[PDB]
């Protein structure tokens, strides 16, 4: 048998919050790749097609989570590189044929069982060129890597080393998934100058901004693959990647169930450091939706959240080594601001 | 190794 | 053996929307093995080479056409890229490579070998920008390979050697295929020929209307305007035949998704099937698929994102789902308007 | 045994005078590098979190003293580089891997006890982009340097040079960065 949309989701509930859109994507792709090794190359429509996944969201969104939490549910091999290290022309670095090789430290030299596998990619945005059309000094990752990459995605085969005769094998990528996605910079002001159309001066010109619009979520929800060639990525790397996952910024509720619902939830991670040292800590709901307001003023994710966890908690930290006999601590919502101490139990 | 250029 | 009336038919099997490149195609190859019949016997000397430069924008069918002509021609055909390219070999690769894979096609039979076809893929990365330099992509591997399209002998190993030996391997009578996506091409011969901005009573302005910029513009390329994109004026010389290939048109996209076995909708109701749940779409839902392809301008590879988009909340919730027989796709769903409705 | 933030904190005052709040920073995230270490495979709370540091202050203030001090207490690995000589997608100068090179040589390879290392960086504001406002082009040292810090601070085995063409792989999910 195989999983199903439903079951893996319920499966990524435990680790992700508030992203339905992007888990119903994923799922999709699953489905359909376990479909497609499911039957022997028989089916009624032969030249089965190939769907590759465009993860874009928010800077902390929970991208770089997916990725991982797909790997540990997944049964055939997964890989997670990176595009920062890709040296399109074989300059010094990594190449893209490495990817292929990291492939089967993790399948065991398996060429028949690294065809199933899925591919992860972050950092793709950063490989874009600099919103120009012709590259002037020939980018190695910009006009370079981009292109390198088509023939990997569009299906071809590579040699790769087989240890580190020394002759090399050739594993097809036709029948190989590809998840390529990162946080774009500076996608809004691009996308704002082809939506808006309401700039200028006068009685009628439509110009309301910093209050309405300008909004980071449905700005990306508006986002079509000609928006991206002035951004700097070139329409064929685009043709490869047809599925389009827009992801949203964390609300306010989202903050407050993340703090506690996820199996790795800071509020839990806490409490099990304090927890060895003998001293239990509990959160007043009071005080966990305090820290919510401040995470979104900082405007860095749910990453940025240990910075206003730790600023609160960074005097008793120091303190509770030193003092003994205490069983419970209590914070409360005014500790969050910093103007009162956090009550102790002994 | 690689190449630079810019002014 | 060739036939212009013939091939064209054959192509238009496999490949829809362009009907002009498939005529200058078939002059190209017929009149290349004709020469190769009588070479240099005739009374005209100095004869010219007949060589084929694919333009086209993304989707259009330039890897398309290249493996359509492979199965449906005798000869051993390749299939090579302009990116791995680089020059003196330093770690990527050699030109001299391309003739070797040429033999593994051809089973080391040089008399065969020589009557095949090369077709190269993105040509516009050997384009020559050296502004800020060394180059190891630009003319480096551009200067190379006008040298072999020159026509030379080049050694290559037959079968690596057990020897020191070496087979002076002809070039001229081998067809090269020199194909890829031109980005910023348009803006170039736009540039150079414009006639508006007319501010008069009786001048003309036209914003929007761009005198068919996608295939028009093509048409009226010129040798000239490649040179100015990076390209050498020796290199375009030796390749007198371009051809130019239109955007696709709404109706187009409507028969790529019927005529040909690859269509989306039979893999992806054959994929349905599997699942035991029949798959049906209407007319009305073809014909607004091609007005949204179109504006997304991506091609033929694009199309797949409306469709697929458009079914993420069928597929996720359809497993689950039972007594489902058949599943029924109107007009509204590709909108996303309406929810589509199943069958029991 | 283990040491404790009072004791900590008075072996640096030998060696800093007039910074309290400072001190606090590095007492806990020690004093907590210790229990996420030892609290390893099996401890009730899976997935333990990560809190690097980031040292803002003046010239010639006592940044770059932290750093060589609490080497002198430290007992695991430590290590003093630099992002100014740092280039990305391998150009002439030293690419990022360059900084777990050095982490070895003081820990003798062992892959074992070298992700249970502190690294520190010296003149982080080089790196940071000199307001590039207009999309002109692409820096060499600037902007590229920080987005391949990001898989390097999160965690990903990248490459080992060993002293034999095989590289070694090093975990740095667990490696703390200042
Ligand atoms: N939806 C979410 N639910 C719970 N925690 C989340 C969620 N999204 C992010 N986080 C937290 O943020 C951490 C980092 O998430 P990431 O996947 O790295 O986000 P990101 O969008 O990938 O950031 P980038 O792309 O690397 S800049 C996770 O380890 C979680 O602690
Ligand atoms: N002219 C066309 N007619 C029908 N289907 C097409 C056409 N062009 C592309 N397709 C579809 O798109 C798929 C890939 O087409 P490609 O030829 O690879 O696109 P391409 O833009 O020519 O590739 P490049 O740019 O040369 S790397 C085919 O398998 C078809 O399903
Ligand atoms: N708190 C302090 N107590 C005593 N001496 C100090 C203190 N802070 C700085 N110094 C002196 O300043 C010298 C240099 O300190 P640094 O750590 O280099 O300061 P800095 O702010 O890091 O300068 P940078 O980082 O190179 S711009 C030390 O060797 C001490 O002599």
């Amino acid at each position: 048998a195989l999983p199903t949309p439903h079951e893996i989701r319920n499966h990524l509930d435990d680790y992700v919050i508030g992203q339905e859109q992007a888990k119903k994507v994923l799922a999709v792709a699953v489905y359909n790749h376990y479909k497609r090794l499911r039957n022997g190359d028989t089916s009624n429509g032969v030249e089965l097609g190939k769907s590759n996944i465009l993860l874009i969201g928010p800077t902390g969104s929970g991208k770089t989570l997916l990725a991982e939490t797909l790997a540990r549910l997944l049964d055939v091999p997964f890989t997670m590189a990176d595009a920062t290290t890709l040296t399109e022309a074989g300059y010094v670095g990594e190449d893209v044929e490495n990817i292929i090789q990291k492939l089967l430290q993790k399948s065991d030299y398996d060429v028949q069982k690294a065809q199933r596998g899925i591919v992860y990619i972050d950092q793709i945005d950063k490989i874009s060129r600099k919103s120009d059309n012709p590259s002037i000094t020939r980018d190695v990752s910009g006009e370079g890597v981009q292109q390198a990459l088509l023939k990997l995605i569009e299906g071809t085969v590579a040699a790769v080393p087989p240890q580190g005769q020394q002759e090399f094998l050739q594993v097809d990528t036709s029948k190989i998934l590809f998840i390529c996605g990162g946080a774009f910079a500076g996608l809004d002001k691009v996308i704002s100058h082809r939506v808006e159309t309401g700039s200028g001066i006068g009685f009628g010109a439509t110009v309301k901004a910093k209050s309405d619009k300008a909004s980071e979520g449905e700005l990306l929800a508006q986002v079509e693959p000609e928006d991206l060639i002035k951004f700097g990525l070139i329409p064929e790397f685009i043709g490869r990647l047809p599925v389009v996952a827009t992801l949203n910024e964390l609300s306010e509720e989202a903050l407050i169930q993340i703090l506690k619902e996820p199996k790795n939830a800071l509020t839990k991670q806490y409490q099990a450091l304090f927890n060895l040292e003998g001293v239990d800590l509990e959160f007043r709901d009071e005080a966990l939706d305090a820290i919510a307001k401040k995470a979104m003023a900082r405007k860095t994710g749910a990453r940025g959240l240990r910075s206003i966890v730790e600023a609160a908690l960074l005097d008793t930290m120091y303190d509770l080594p030193s003092m003994e006999d205490v069983e419970k601590v209590v914070i409360d919502e005014s500790v969050i601001d910093g103007q009162s101490e956090p009550l102790l139990i002994y | 190794x690689x190449h630079x250029x810019x002014x």
